[PDB]
DNA sequence: GCACAAC
RNA sequence: AUAUCA
DNA sequence: GTTGTGCTATGATATTT
């Protein structure tokens, strides 16, 4: 946005939110009268409610960042429902269902990170870091259990969490000289 | 309440189902067949520690209903439980 | 948990 | 979602 | 005869993931 009247290159304008109001703050013109509240938006995708009862609650918030965009559902039971019908429908999705299924490595991360009592900021960094070098020629043909063991150390480096390379040598697995070459490869990347 | 479940309920929780066993009995055919076997996996004595934390650089403290306040922690202790895992087989009953 | 509406 | 207000 | 299907006071305010 900039101010039709003045035109200044700084173009100084202020978020009145309180009027609702996008003003310029030289020559005073109202630049936009429909403004909306961000925060209060964002309530409507990531809530309290998970019992189903808030009429604001309309949406879900999901992570594009490590999962790509996969929107998509889960057959489950209701109130008022039948033990048969969640069976058909469910074993109707086992037809419909191979990169699409490595990311089933996302659950080696988790299960890992959980069973070294990894936080859940270091289990998104170690997956974004596997899906980011998973696919690289300059890792080419690494033992694939120790490029995700590297990648945890890589996740563990940004969100400060102590975790010697010899703590994730007793978790899985390491080989030491091949998850130290693939933990530079990396690095560079 | 809260002691009555530390104290007894808890330990009857871990010996209820407890223990759980799969065994892999063979083929029968010959070598390297006619192997059956039980694995075991047994829980014994819950323990429970006075309450800790954990930071981000490794070290566990004690940790004082103050600083859980404060630092938006939460107030908990060790669960710990004596697990042991015994092996048997058989040949195509002992 | 109503109370009335259709199978 | 709980608590609450007349 | 049984099942099955709608709804069940007005507005307001304060937190908790
Ligand atoms: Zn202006």
């Amino acid at each position: 946005l900039t101010c039709p009247e003045c035109k200044v290159y700084p173009p100084k304008i202020v978020e009145r939110f309180s009027e609702g109001d996008v003003v310029c703050a030289l020559c005073g013109l109202v630049l936009s009268d429909k403004l909306v509240d961000t925060r209060s938006e964002w309530r409507t995708f990531s809530n309290d409610d998970h019992n189903g009862d808030d009429p604001s609650r309309v949406g879900e918030a999901s992570n594009p960042l490590l999962d790509g965009n996969n929107l998509s559902t889960r057959i489950g039971k209701g109130e008022t429902t039948d033990m048969r019908f969640t069976k058909e429908l469910n074993k109707a999705q086992g037809k419909n269902v191979k990169d699409n299924e490595v990311q089933a490595a996302f659950a080696k991360i988790t299960m890992l990170c959980d069973a070294a009592e990894l936080p859940k900021i270091v289990k998104d960094c170690a997956k974004e870091a596997y899906k980011l070098c998973h696919d690289e020629k300059t890792l080419k043909g690494k033992s694939m259990e120790s490029i995700m063991a590297a990648s945890i150390l890589i996740g563990c480096r940004r969100a400060e969490v102590a975790r010697t390379f010899k703590e994730i040598q007793s978790l899985i697995h390491v080989k030491t000289k091949e998850f130290g070459k693939t933990l530079n490869i990396m690095k560079n990347i | 309440s809260f002691n009555q479940f530390v104290d007894y309920t808890l330990q009857d929780i871990i010996c209820e189902d407890s223990t759980l066993i799969l065994e892999q009995l063979a083929q029968h055919t010959t070598e390297s067949d006619n192997i059956s076997r039980k694995y075991e996996i047994s829980f014994g004595k819950i323990y429970v520690t006075k309450p800790m934390v954990n930071e981000s650089d490794g070290v566990t403290h004690a940790l004082y209903p103050q600083e859980a306040r404060l630092r938006n922690l939460t107030y908990s202790s060790g669960l710990f439980v004596d697990v042991k895992k015994r092996t048997y087989e058989a040949i195509d009953e002992l």
